Parts: C-alpha cells; structure tokens; sequence
RNA sequence: CAUAAAGACCAGGC
C-alpha cells in the first residue's frame, strides 16, 4: 500500500526515496539511471522501488467518516 | 506425454 | 423411515458403531525435523495443555503428585482434575477450593501430557498397518506437529500443507500393548513383502552417496564436529587413513563408525558395468564399486539407494536382522545426522548450468530428428502408393501406425542417450538420478532433448475435426508434426500447436489418477 | 498461539544454572560442558581456541535442537592436565585477544582521520 | 464484412461434399475474432496502425476495424471450413509451401489462455499438470482484492501490507489488471539443501525480513445481530445483560459492552467475550449475547448501526487482527511449487554473500528434477537482469525472441556468472560453501491456509443428544 | 598454546561504511565479529506506542509498525541507559526511555505528508535522522493523528528494528589458494575485487599449507551510529560476554567440591 | 438488476462519481444482490437444438 | 504499405483495442439486456 | 450514545428504543463513536 | 428465491431442480473474481468415471482455455473461458430470410 | 459453570 520503511532483506532505509524517484522519473530518466542517483546500487535495494505498487494514492479518494 | 508405452 | 436411519454409510452401523467420534484426539499441520529420533515425535505446547492422563496416586510418586496439584491450569506442567474413591470429580480449572487440594492412596490425578508418553499417530487414508503406529512425546515450542524424514515413507506423507492425527491411551494396560506390540522400531520391516519399509531417502542419500567416494578426505576439525553427532560412539578417535604429509581421513572411515555391530553385506551400485565383473579388476573395481561391508566396515564402494533404501537385504534389513530394532534405530538416526552436518559443508542446488549440454550435442539431437521425420515421410509416401502389405493380426492403420510409432519411438531414445552420455561429474541433476533420492531418466531426456510424444485413448492424437487435428494443419494430414510429436524441450520452450497437445496428454494422466481411487478404495473395503 | 517471545534465548530463567560440569565417563580426562542460553557464537569460538593447544585431543561443540537455546562443548585432554583448566585457559586467551584487537583497531581509526 | 443487412454474430457453414449451406444466427454460440488474409497478404495495413495508437483524441477504435472488414468473428462450426495461418511473418512468406491458399490469421498466439494461466511468466517450459496446480492456486493468494475494503462489511476477508508488481510479467498482465491490485512479494530466493527443515516440499524463511514487514497481513470478520418481536409476551432488545435479571450468566466478561449493549471501536477483545448484548424477555429475561470464537485477540475495528428491511434494529461488528508468517504457514510460487514454512533462522545464520545479500527464502533442490518446472529457474534468471537492467522483463508464451543465451549474455555484462550461481558462504561457521547455489530474485504468494485456523485438541467436551457422542467439527 | 597478533588496516572510512583489513587471525574470530556486527551491539528504537486518535487510512498498529522502523539517533547515550528489566524503578522511567509524540491535523486541500519531522522528543540528543524524509502516512482533508511512543534499549537477537547495520560484508581468500570451493569451469566466474591474478588467469595455485587469513570487511550503517562505533562496541561486547563466562565459570569450579 | 448494466445506477459514469459513491472504478459488474450477498450465474453447457 | 517484421507492436495494439472498447464481462452485461430489454416484452 | 451519519457525517446522539435516522439529511446508516480507553502496542 | 438458494424451479419441488447456478460471488483476489465471472458449467453428474466428456478436445482451441480447471472430482467438467472468446447473444433471423 | 438445534445445497484442503 505505502513504501516500506527498511527493506527486508538489507536494512537500508528505502522509505525515505520514494518522492525522489518519481521527480527523477518525470524529468528524462531512465529507471535504472534513477535508481542509480539514489544510491541503491545492490539488487535486493531495487525491487524494493522499481516494483513498488502505490495504493495510497487511491485509498485517498475517499471522504473519511468525519468531515 | 513421453511415448506410447510409458506414460501420457 | 425407520429403514432409512438404520440404512449404510454414516446410519447407525456403519456410522456409530464402528466408526464414531472419539475424544483425546489431535490434529494439525506436519512440518520436518530432522533433530528427531524415529521413535519421536513433537508436540505443541497448546495441544499438550489441553489433553490429559489419569495417573493413579501410590506412595510411590504422592510428592510429585502433590507438587503437580499445588500447580495447576495456570502453570503448564499441572493437573486439571482430582478424582476420589467415591468417583467424584473436583476441579481445578475454576474456583479450585484449595482447603480440597490433599491427595491419597486410591485417588488419582488428572495430569498434563509430558516429556515421554506413548501416542498413537495417524495420517488418512490409512491403507495398511504401517499407517498408524505409537511414536513417542517430546515437546516443542511452535505451532505444528513435527516427525522425522524416515517416517515420511510409511505414512506416504510430505510436508505440503497435510494434517496428521494423534490419539492418546488412557488406561495403563492399553500404553503397555501399545509399547510391546506397535511402536515405530518394531515394524521396520514389513510382512507383506518381508523388506523394510523405511529408507534414508532425501537430501541425506544425495550426501550420503558423495560421502562415499574416493576424493572425500576430511580434515582435523570436522572429523572432531561430526564425531560430535554420534550417540552410539566409542570415545576413541579411529587412526587416520594418511599419516603424512598431514593427518586426513576419509567418508568411508567415518562412515565405518556408524554402522553397528560385526555385519556382513555385499552390495552393488548403480553405475556397477555388465562388462566387468567377467573378467579382470573384479576385486579392485577402478570406478569403486560393488560395495563389501565387512567385519562391520565399509572397505569399498560407493553407497546410494541400493545399499540404503527400502529392498531386500540392505544393509539396514541386514542390520535389522542380526542386531536388533533398538539399534537399527540409532542407525537411521546417527546416518541422517551426521550426513546433514557434512552437507551444510558440501552444500547442494540445481540450477540452469545443470540442465543445458554443449553446441555438439545439439547438432546431432537435430541430425537424428531430421532422420526420424525424413523416414516417415518415406513411410506415408509408401502407403499413399498402395504398396504397404499388412501384418498377421493387424489391419492396415494398425500397421501404419505402428511402424510410424516404432519410427519416432526409436528416435527419441537415440536423443536420450545424447543427452545421458553429454552431462558431466559435477552436474547435479545426475548427482540426484544416480544417488536414488529423486528424478528418473526420462526427466533427464525431456528437461534436455526431446519432450516425446503425447497420446490420449491409448493412441496417437486424433483428428478432432474432420480431417484435421486443429485448424492451421492440411485435412488428411498424417506427418509427426500433424499429431503431437514433441520435438523440442522443456529449455528451448513449446511452439502453441505443441503445448496444446501437450495440455491434452497431461490431462488424460490427471483424470486417471482422479477416478482411480474411488475403484481401488471400493475392492479395498470389500476384501477386508 | 504457541510463539515464544525473543527473550527466551538470551534471559536466563529463575532457577537454571549458566553453566555444569559432569565427568564423562566413556574415557578417562575428558568432561562436558553445557552452557544455557548460548549460541554459535561463542562455541565456536572456544573450539577453535581450543585446537590450538598441543595438550587437547578432542574438542568440540553442537546446538542439539535449534528452536532451543543451549549449546553442548566437549573437551578430553592427556593426563596431568585438566580440562576445565584447558577452557579457563582458552577463556583468558579470547579476552587478551579481543582487548589487543581493540586497541588497534582504536589507535587505526584515529590514524585514519587528519591525513 | 462491410455490415449491411447482417449482424456480425452469424455463422454461415458451408460443407462442400454434404451439399449443403447452414446459417445460424441462434444465441448462446461462442466465437473469437481473427485476421483476414487475401490472395495472400493480409488486410490490416500499416494505415490502420498508425491511426490505432491515437484512440484519445481521433475517434477510432475496435469497431471501425471490423466495419473496415480486416478482422471477423468466427466461431466453432465454422473453423472447421478455414485454414488458419498462426503467424504472418513466417506462415504466409515464399518457401518450401505447405500450404498456400489460407483464409484467416491470428492475432497472437498466446489468447488461448484464460485468466488465472496469463499470471504464470513461460508457460511453454512447464509440465502441463503445474500449469493446472497454479491455475487454481492463484485464487486464494492473499492480496488486495477491491480498493473499497473499507466500506464493505464481508465476512472473512485477507488483506496484505505491503504487495508488490511483479519483475517478470507477460504481456497479458496489463489487460486484467494486476500491477493495480497485485498479491505478492518479489523475493531472494535461494535454491539449496541447508540444514534438512527444507526437505519435502518446504521452505526456509529469513525471520529478520518477517521482522519488517515481509508476508504480514491482517485479517477482517464481521458478526451480524438483529433485534426481533417473536411472540405477543416475547421481545429481542439491545441491553447491556446485568446478573440478577438476566438467567443465563456464565464466565465471559460483560463490562466491556456499553449502554447501547454494543462494544465501542478501539479495545481489543480477547476468546469468549461478548461482543453485542442482546436479551429476551422471558415468557425475568434471558440472554441470546453473542460471543467471540476460540483464542482470537483481536480489535474491534468499526460498528455500523442501522435499520433492516423490516424496520428493526440492526448491527455489524467487524473485527481485525493482524497475522505475521510463522512455521506452519502455506507459501507458494507462480510455477506449482506449493511448500509450508519449515523454520525461521535470523540474518547472523543465513547463507550470505561476498557482499552480504542473505536469502529470504531457502527452497530445496529436489522439488525441480521430477516434476519439471524451469520456467521457475528462467524467472529466477530473468529476475535477477530485470533487477539490475532496471526493466521489467518479458515473459509472454512464445516469442523466439527471448532466448537463454540472450539473458545469459545480459547477466555476464552486470558482473555476475552467466548461469546465475553465486558463491554462498556459511552463516554457523563463516567458511565457504564448496558448490555455487542458484541465487536470484522471484515472486512468491502467500496462500491463505494458515495453522491457527487448523489447530485442533479434545479432552471431554460436549456431546450429541441423540447417541451421546462427542461432537462434529 | 596462546594468542595471535592481528593487524588492522583502513582502506576507506565514511559517515556510512569502514572497509578495514584484519591480518593473521582465526575465521571463527572473524566469523564472530561478523555476527556481533548484526545481532549483538545496543541501540535505541521505539517499543511502546499508545494512539489516542487515529482516523487516517493505514491502521493504527500498522503506524505503530512503521514508528519502530525508524532510526533514532544512539551515539553517545546508549552506554547510559539501562535495560528496562536492569532498572528497579516503576513501570517507566527517564533513566531507561525517551518519550516521542506526534499531533499532526490535516485543514488544507492537498493532501499532507506525516514524516520523521513530525516526532518531537524532549531529550534532544536522540532524535530521528534529520539535520531525508522517512513517510509515515499520507493524509486527506479532515484526517488526523496523535500519539505517545516511547523508546527502549535493546539488541537485534529481540527484533531486527534494533540492529544497527544494513548489509555487513566479508569475504577471504578471493583467489583459490585454498579450495574451499571448486569451481566447475573456473574460466566463466569474474575475479573478485581484492585479488591479485593477472589478465589471463582463473586461480591462485593450490597450496596445502595454506590456512585462512587476511579477512576483508564492508561495514555500513543506517544512520543511528557511527560506522566506526559498530565496531568496537561489537568488540567490547564480546569480550563482555567471555567475561561473564569465566566470571560463573570459575565461581563453578570454585564451587565444584 | 446486473450491476454495471444500462439499467443500473452506475453506467456511464467517471471515476470521481463512483468514488464520491464509495465503489470502486476497477470492480467489473455483472453480478446481482439479493439479501445483501453477491450472486452470480454460471453459464450452463446445453446440446444444440 | 505493408506491415513486415514490426509485427510485435501491431499484434498487442489491436489485442489493446478490443480490450478497450469490451472489457472482460461483456457476456454477462449483454446477455442480461438483452433479456431486459427484448425477452420480457 | 453518539453516532456519526454515513452522508453528511454530523454528530447525533440517538437514544436507546428509537428509530435510526438523522437530521437535515433524511439517512439511516450510523456508526458508532471511537471508544476513549487507551490501548498501548508494541512495534514489535 | 430461486437466484438466493440456488435451486433454479420452484420452492415446494426443491429436490427436482438443478442446483448449483447462482452461487456467491469469490472475494480472495482480483484475478479470482475476474476467473469466477467468466465461468462454463456443464451439467454430466460428478460420480460417473466415462472418461470421454473430462478429457481436453481439439475444439477448446481458443475459445475455452485448456490449463484452468480444478482438482479432485470435477475435473474438465467446470471450464473457463479464453481472453477472446465472446459467447454470442442472438439475433431474429427475419431479414436474411 | 452451563447453554449454544437440525437438515439441504455449494465452494475448497491432502
Ligand atoms: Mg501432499
Ligand atoms: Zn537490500
Ligand atoms: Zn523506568
Ligand atoms: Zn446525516
């Protein structure tokens, strides 16, 4: 749904990269090149945030219970 | 899925 | 109608006189655990909370006792209820009225499930004796129940999601026939074909064959870490088979120090040639086989499912035999042991460097079939000429498709041999097939050569429209390509008109094995 | 359900000892030790510095089941010679190991900044 | 074709030899569309692409490619008088000819599967009886199934944290919608015998990922109650069930409920403990409350109160709790590889690197030799390219254009051995590990049969009326 | 019968990893430094949340998951906080805890993101990594959050939300002087970052008086400590634990007869 | 009524309607509710007539 | 005007069209009006 | 008790044998107020 | 009555009728929902053991998949469809005629 | 402690 904080296999905080990635993406960047910026250079700290899903976005088109 | 004689 | 409830499965006879629902009785999940004797098996904490045992109270264990009353339903290793001479039954789940809590001779316990009873385990469908057998309580923290790897083979088991029973004696004189009569040691080998039914079968007979060659020398250290793992050990360090440069044993060295007694046994292997024991090298045996356990010592050969398995006279019936059932257990246990030790060492895997052969292979797995399909063409041509004369017994078709598949059944077995001969030693696809744990050889064949040829019906794919198979062929169409020869691999992938068939073939093998046992299940109930 | 908390393999519990010694009985000077709530760790700390004594013949070490916490070390030494005195050894041996580590590693790491 | 007095949906069969013409226009009839080739190039030129891939803001779609007359729906009876070619560039060229007067084409080959087997990546390299053991597995892997589960009241619904898309997709993935609503987890997976936990069909897990998220999930009930006149003297009523008015008062703990006789949203609520307080009055009461199940803990998440059809009053309690993978649970590949949890080490015992990438999930190597499944070993080779390229790769059925050694050539440019293997050392003694383990990334589910909802024990409880014996489930 | 001198060597030294050298020493004594590196060294993460409002879209003991998960600054003052089971006082105390909290009310229309920011401590010396931005949940127009977490002190044998270190490299012998592992067809596999061949050779010449030496290291870090601090702390505690062995292992022999 | 269909509530609608309505934009249709359940009809195999 | 061997673009955009304008349940949709729309009459 | 209405989401307390429904809006789903004892996790 | 039970006739004939239509919709995953609105039936009992209406035939080529079909006792009878396949909805034949 | 009926169909696990 949201970004893991503190990828399961590493330990390095991916949590704090996910806004970045997407500002690197709309520009011209590549993927591979955007992650590469980010320093996330080992593979199990890549499919952490190449082959994220961004559910929170859409859980957030929904009025709360309380106005 | 071999031959006819050992198995489909 | 009163016919109607007293009428056949699940009515009054057939549902609550034979068959019935029974109280302490467990049930859940089976996952492994290697650390376990065969005689075991492990219980969670919750279920062994929860069932109970009524112990009578002597002067012989009343301080226990009463140490097991002051504690109870709040600490686990308890007691849940008092039972008097008079029959009556005071608790001590809730409201335990402790001015009540004083034991005498005559009275008995109602005590929690500890370390060492006597069960009784089960898996369904229960198809002959060896599928229900008492195995003994040890007690584990997490949320399954765990038995050995050996055990697996009786029960026809694996560790996918199964649920296995456990059922507890209650009377003292039902734990005692259960002891002397049907415990897991006593029923290794079976009457129905007078060999064991179990086998050191898994990842340890993989280990277990390449613990046993030539090359295996071991060093100081892990003679000293896998000496550790053996229970039935002398304290005595066995001299080494090299002295200098530097002191190394070997596998069968320490394979020699597990297996127990003064037995006997010569074996073969798998890899034994026809073509050698005639004439020289017969007592050498240059590729160390034709296995010679003697005086209780592994002098030659390399070990695998043959020596080790579920057949007849093995070295664990030879040493079920002589010895005992009390010692073949600790042979099971210190093999599977001291094997897996060596095998975190070793290690083991398969990946895709174990399921491709080189660029000479290859040309000539595509020489014998454009052979093969260059043939039957000459085949089909000759029976468009009205020249093919029929066989006694047989009609035209018959003939037809009978040579054609004695064609394409020839030339699949030629690809096969060009895959076998093409591995290497450090391959561990034939590290599995050779060592008897898992694969065949026509897994080797259709993983690197050819898949085969698929049938539905007993015979070669039919014309399931008119004329034509699917709709791409030609009507009349008899070719190899036209009915389902499969001539590529699982590697080099299937082209759509090829995995089609091969859907169809791999669903005729799955509705038999669907229908089977509804047949077997039914002659199975009216024999008994 | 049954899941244990994480303080059961390194809290000792009110009652079990550290540590215990019983003669073996199979070969004349050799004991076993039995440490709770250990691990590899250590173990296999003390059986390497152990296989560097020349008055040790056999050492050695094994978790008997993993979901427990206890680890089992086995040592038979020659005569005239103890072997709870070869493990204090041994013991005394990783402690001025690790401290001459350490200060190498400190004095290293302050070498290592201005230039 | 051109559609002037006939709808689209007819089939006109005629059988040359029986002399005869049959026309259906009947419903209930299936069929699917395909290509139409002439004397012998096909019909759809390039001018319907170019004005194909602008369907935004041109006003051109589906429909004007079958009133253009270049695809035509054709159904069963009547693909027995067509002869198909599967593909144009290679079926309808100058060669040695088979055949050479075709009438249709396909699209892609590769629409002959249905929902649940466009999940698998390299159908083509499986056994065919995996094909069918994952597709029905894929229908209960536990993921996120609607974008509304908040509102929505179900009984028994799984929802996971933290899913992921996967790294080797087909192209048919992009046309039912599973990279908006997938269900699990790329993870590192190492195909190697261990310790002995993995043998027969299980499975090693990393506990230290467990420890962060890896396979979590949370687990929704719901209870209805309803309020209800049955009788002229008898009455159902929400009212918090005192002691000496009410009969029927036994050991679950009645203080959590409210005045409304309903729990508030917030305290957790442990086994047999009343969730809605409803009584009768008596024909001086006496309580029908309802109860939770058998060891339960979980939390109250939301109450709906409201009325029914009839004009009662109605509630709906939904409860949460939330299940972290432990040593019974069932996981499974995309490939027929199903396998519990057989124990959980830490980092400081896992198999690690030359630099330090421990394996999630440890399987073992003898569930690939008899069963055939190396369409799992070429997502696991594929995997690891797609996770350093920065792609993510392709694994539609039958290409001839993603080979072995073309992956194989695009790992050994990123450093690593062309055949996947890498060089493990060991975690209980930090010496090497002689053989190269099969180390790479792959997308595992989380099924939904869990071990605390199979555990089972019996010691002396209640028994049937009518033959005294004990009870059924 | 004794000890060895091993010899520490720095390669590179950062604010997020050590890559150092220890010369002539055991592979147990590496192996386990390797493993006091991860489990073993103490550092201060979250472990005791209580939520007062929570009407986000995440669950509250989701948010409380992701509170443990961030890293809180454990320089200096993790050698003066005690265990919480070592301190004799009430249920909590300043002495062995660090109170948090956060308030975060979304008014406006865009949607607002709940950060590491948001937490504010009262001691400021622990405090999360700020001087990016670690999201916690995303907010709607009229959502909001509060809460009071607290903060122990323990090690990663509990929970991996107290281990100090991402990926702890280490490797020996980069060429097979040793053959500890065989290579099948050594032409094929890529030569390691420390060795010492030549453009046109797979393996070192096998030896048999060889013997494991001159172990490499990559030590990195998260953000709570120093990379250099993982270190010797592992080290000191280490020696803390051979210590109290033969503190109640020579009170054992004392007390034998 | 079949969700989803030309005589429901629902048909022709964005994203941002079905939202405001709390039901989600992906959910396909073609189901019923009777007694708050969700039913659906299988399609039944027949010989030609 | 012909489409040679960029068939792979051209294949999965006309496979992209029709599941644009259909969808995956347009058996049920369609044969349920035309149930109600014709057959109760 | 309090309860929140399910469309204009204002707070009405309805009281116990009446029916369910609120006020300015004309709607009969209700749900109930969050509770006010305080729960304490763990991030474990 | 008949869509909420299942038993597709009348309430006091419920043992004459054809159960086993309108059954409750599968909420687990997306792709099992997608599976179970899109799902053949055919109405051969599931004791009998003719091996001829279970097995996969040549004209399932593209409009009923061959892989997807479940386990234990009803195996290829319950089918599901392809990604292309459009089950017809029926036309009057009065203009062509 | 005591009380939570029972039948029919359906989808699943080994
Ligand atoms: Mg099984
Ligand atoms: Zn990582
Ligand atoms: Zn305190
Ligand atoms: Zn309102």
């Amino acid at each position: 749904m949201i970004i893991p904080v503190r990828c399961f296999t590493c330990g390095k905080i991916v949590g704090n990269k996910w806004e970045a990635y997407l500002g690197l993406l709309q520009a011209e960047y590549t993927e591979g090149d955007a992650l590469d910026a980010l320093g996330l250079k080992r593979y199990c700290c890549r499919r952490m945030l190449l082959a994220h899903v961004d559910l929170i976005e859409k859980l957030l088109n929904y009025a709360p219970l309380e106005k | 899925i071999w031959g006819i004689g050992c198995n489909p | 109608s009163l016919k109607q409830r007293l009428k056949g499965k699940e009515g009054r006879v057939r549902g609550n006189l034979m068959g019935k629902r029974v109280d302490f009785s467990a049930r859940t999940v089976i996952t492994p655990d290697p650390n376990l004797s065969i005689d075991q098996v492990g219980v969670p904490r919750s279920i062994a909370a929860n069932m109970t045992f009524a112990e009578i109270v002597t002067p012989f264990n009343i301080d226990r006792l009463q140490e097991l009353v002051r504690r109870g339903n709040s600490q686990y290793p308890g007691a849940k209820y008092i039972i008097r001479d008079n029959g009556d039954r005071i608790d001590l789940r809730f409201h335990p009225k402790p001015s009540d809590l004083h034991l005498q001779t005559g009275y008995k316990v109602e005590r929690h499930m500890c370390d060492g009873d006597i069960v009784i385990f089960n898996r369904q469908p229960t198809l002959h004796k060896m599928s229900m057998m008492g195995h003994r309580v040890r007690i584990l923290p997490w949320s399954t129940f765990r038995l050995n790897l050996s055990v697996t083979t009786p029960y026809n088991a694996d560790f996918d999601g199964d649920e296995m029973n456990l059922h507890l004696p209650q009377s003292l004189e039902t734990r005692a026939e259960i002891q002397e009569l049907a415990m897991v040691p006593r029923m290794i080998v079976t009457p129905q074909s007078n060999r064991p039914v179990m086998g050191i079968v898994q990842d340890t007979l993989t280990a277990v064959r390449k613990f046993t060659k030539r090359d295996v020398f071991l060093e100081r250290g892990e003679v000293m870490n896998l000496l550790m793992f053996l229970s039935t050990w002398d304290g005595k360090v066995p001299q080494p088979a090299i002295l200098k440069p530097r002191p190394l044993w070997t596998g069968k060295q320490i394979f020699s120090l597990i297996i127990p007694g003064h037995i006997n046994c010569i074996r073969t292997h798998s890899t034994h040639p026809d073509d050698e024991d005639s004439g020289p090298y017969k007592h050498i045996s240059p590729g160390d086989t034709k296995v010679v356990v003697e005086n209780g010592e592994l002098i030659m050969g390399i070990l695998c499912k043959k020596s080790l398995g579920t057949s007849a006279g093995s070295l664990v019936h030879i040493s079920y035999l002589e010895m005992g059932h009390d010692i073949t257990r600790l042979f099971y246990s210190n093999i599977q042991t001291v094997i897996n030790n060596w095998l975190l060492i070793e290690g083991h895997t398969i990946g895709i460097g174990d399921s491709i052969a080189d660029s000479k292979t290859y040309q000539d797995i595509q020489n014998t079939i454009k052979k093969a399909k260059q043939d039957v063409i000459e085949v089909i041509e000759k029976a468009h000429n009205n020249e093919l004369e029929p066989t006694p017994g047989n009609t035209l078709r018959q003939t037809f498709e009978n040579q054609v598949n004695r064609i394409l059944n020839d030339a699949r077995d030629k690809t096969g041999s060009s895959a076998q001969k093409s591995l290497s030693e450090y391959n561990n696809f034939k590290s599995m097939v050779v060592s008897g744990a898992k694969g065949s050889k026509i897994n080797i064949s259709q993983v690197i050569a050819v898949v085969g040829q698929q049938n539905v019906e007993g015979k070669r794919i039919p014309f399931g429209f008119k004329h034509r198979t699917l709709p791409h062929f030609i009507k009349d169409d008899y070719g190899p390509e036209s009915r389902g020869f499969v001539e590529n691999s699982y590697l080099a992938g299937l082209t759509p008109t090829e995995f089609f068939f091969h859907a169809m073939g791999g669903r005729e093998g799955l509705i038999d094995t669907a229908v089977k046992t509804a047949e077997t299940g039914y002659i199975q109930r009216r024999l008994i | 359900m049954n899941a244990p908390p994480a303080f059961e393999s390194f809290l000792l519990f009110e009652g079990e000892k550290k540590i215990t010694i019983n003669k073996d009985t199979k070969v004349p000077n050799a004991c076993l030790f039995t440490i709770n709530k250990e691990d590899h760790t250590l173990g296999n700390i003390i059986k390497s510095q152990l296989l560097k004594d020349p008055q040790v013949l056999f050492a050695g070490y094994k978790v008997p089941h993993p979901l427990e916490h206890k680890i089992i070390i086995r040592v038979q030494t020659t005569p005239d010679y103890s072997p709870q005195e070869a493990f204090t050894n041994a013991i005394t041996d990783l402690i001025s190991e690790l401290s001459l580590l350490e200060e190498r590693f400190r004095v290293a790491i302050k070498d290592k900044q201005e230039g | 074709r051109q559609m002037d007095i006939i709808v689209s949906e007819v089939s006109m069969i005629r059988d040359i030899r029986e002399r005869e013409i049959r026309i259906y226009t009947d419903a209930g009839r299936i069929c699917r569309p395909l290509l139409i080739v002439e004397k012998q190039k096909l019909l759809l030129k390039k001018r319907h692409i170019d004005q194909l891939k602008e369907r935004e803001y041109n006003n051109y779609s589906w429909q004007d490619l079958v009133a253009s007359g270049v695809v035509e729906y054709i159904d069963t009876l009547e693909e027995e008088t067509v002869m198909l070619a599967m593909t144009p560039d290679d079926l309808q060229e100058k060669e040695v000819a088979y055949c050479s007067t075709y009438t249709h084409c396909e699209i892609h080959p590769s629409m002959i599967l249905g929902v649940c087997a466009s999940i698998i990546p390299f159908p083509d390299h499986n056994q065919s009886p995996r094909n069918t053991y994952q597709s029905a597995m894929g229908k209960q892997a536990m993921g996120v199934y609607i974008t509304n589960f908040h509102v929505r009241m179900d009984t028994l619904a799984h929802v996971l944290y933290y899913p992921q898309k996967p790294l080797v997709t087909t192209r048919s993935m992009e046309y039912l919608r599973f990279r908006e609503l997938p269900a699990g987890i790329n993870s590192i997976v190492a195909i190697a015998s261990y310790t002995g936990y993995n043998q027969e069909d299980s499975v090693i897990m990393n506990r230290s990922a467990v420890d962060r998220g890896f396979f979590r999930s949370v687990f929704y009930r719901s209870y209805k109650e309803q309020e209800s006149k049955k009788g002229f003297d008898q009455e159902e009523v929400f009212e918090k069930p005192t002691r000496e008015t009410c009969q029927g008062m036994r050991h679950a703990i009645y203080d959590k409920l409210d005045d409304d006789g309903l729990i508030a949203p917030g305290v957790r609520v442990s086994g047999d403990d009343v969730i809605i307080g409803k009584t009768v009055t008596l024909p001086t009461k006496r309580d029908c409350s309802t109860f939770l199940r058998t060891s339960e803990t979980g939390i109250v998440d939301q109450v709906m109160v409201t009325l029914n059809q009839e004009g009662y009053k109605f509630c709906k309690i939904r409860v949460r709790s939330v299940r972290i993978p432990q040593i019974g649970d069932k996981f499974a590949s995309r490939h027929g590889q199903k396998g519990t949890c057989g124990i959980q080490y830490r980092q400081e015992d896992m198999p690690f690197t030359c630099e330090g990438i421990t394996p999630d999930i440890i399987i073992n190597p003898h569930a690939i030799p008899s069963r055939m499944t190396i369409g799992h070993l070429i997502e696991c080779l594929q995997g690891k390219v797609s996770a350093n390229k920065g792609e993510i790769g392709d694994a539609t059925p039958f290409n001839d254009a993603v080979n072995v050694q073309k992956i194989s050539n695009l790992l050994s440019d990123y450093g690593y051995h062309l055949r996947g293997n890498e060089v493990l050392y060991n975690g209980f003694t930090g010496r090497k590990i002689t053989s190269q383990i099969f180390i790479g990334p792959t997308y595992y589910q989380r099924l939904k049969h869990m071990v605390d909802d199979k555990i089972h024990s019996r010691a002396r409880g209640p028994i049937q009326i009518l033959n005294r014996q004990p009870m059924e489930g | 019968p004794y000890a060895n001198q091993p010899t520490v060597r720095i390669t590179e030294l950062t604010d997020e990893n050590v890559k150092f050298i220890i010369e002539n020493t055991d592979l147990a004594v590496a192996n386990s430094i390797r493993r006091v590196f991860i489990a073993e060294v103490p550092i201060i993460a979250i472990d005791w949340v209580q939520i007062d409002a929570n009407s986000s879209v995440l669950h509250d003991e989701f948010i409380a998951h992701r509170l443990g998960l961030i890293p809180l600054t454990s320089d200096d003052i993790v050698d003066k906080l005690q265990y919480s089971r070592d301190c004799t006082c009430e249920e909590f105390c300043p002495e062995c805890s660090v109170e948090f909290t956060l308030d975060v009310r979304c008014n406006e229309d865009q949607t607002r993101h709940v950060t590491s920011r948001d937490l504010i401590s009262n001691s400021p010396r622990v405090i999360p990594v700020t001087s990016d931005d670690i999201l916690i949940v995303k907010l709607r127009k009229g959502q909001e959050l509060r809460l009071r977490a607290y903060a122990k002190k323990g090690f990663g044998k509990e929970h991996a939300k107290w281990n100090p270190t991402a990926g702890v490299a280490f490797e020996y012998d980069p060429d097979n002087a040793l053959r500890h592992t065989v290579y099948p067809k050594p032409e094929e596999w890529p030569k390691s970052e420390y060795s010492e061949l030549d453009e046109d050779e797979s393996q070192a010449p096998y030896d048999p008086n060889g013997k494991p030496e001159r172990f490499y290291y990559n030590v990195e870090s998260c953000g709570s400590l120093r990379p250099e601090t993982i270190v010797l702390s592992a080290l000191s505690g280490l020696k803390k634990k051979l210590s109290d062995l033969q503190t109640q292992l020579s009170h054992e022999i004392q007390s034998d007869v | 009524i079949m969700l989803r269909s030309t005589y429901c509530l629902l048909n022709g609608l964005t994203d941002r309607d079905l939202c405001e309505l709390n039901e989600c934009p992906l959910d396909p249709g073609g189901y019923f509710i009777i007694n708050g359940s969700e039913k659906v009809l299988i399609a039944q195999e027949k010989m030609a007539t | 005007e012909i489409t040679p061997d960029l068939w792979q673009e051209a294949c999965w955009i006309v496979i992209s069209s029709y599941f644009d304008e259909k969808g995956l349940v347009r058996q049920q949709l369609d044969s349920f009006d035309e149930f109600i729309q014709m057959s109760v009459q | 008790m309090i309860y929140i209405c399910g469309e204009c989401h204002t707070e009405n307390e309805i009281k116990s044998r009446d029916p369910i429904r609120c006020r300015e809006c004309g709607y009969r789903i209700m749900y109930k107020k969050r509770t006010k004892r305080l729960v304490v996790f763990d991030a474990r | 009555y008949s869509l909420a039970t299942g038993n597709w006739g009348d309430q006091k004939k419920a043992h004459q009728a054809r159960a086993g239509v309108s059954q409750v919709l599968n909420r687990l995953t997306f792709a099992s929902t997608l599976s179970h609105l899109r799902r053949l039936n055919s109405p051969i009992g599931r004791d009998g053991k003719l091996a001829k209406p279970r097995q996969l035939h040549n004209t399932l080529w593209g409009m009923v998949c061959p892989a997807e079909t479940p386990e234990g006792h009803a195996v290829g009878l319950v089918k599901n469809l392809a990604l292309m396949a459009y089950i017809s909805v029926g036309s009057q034949p009065s203009p062509i005629l």
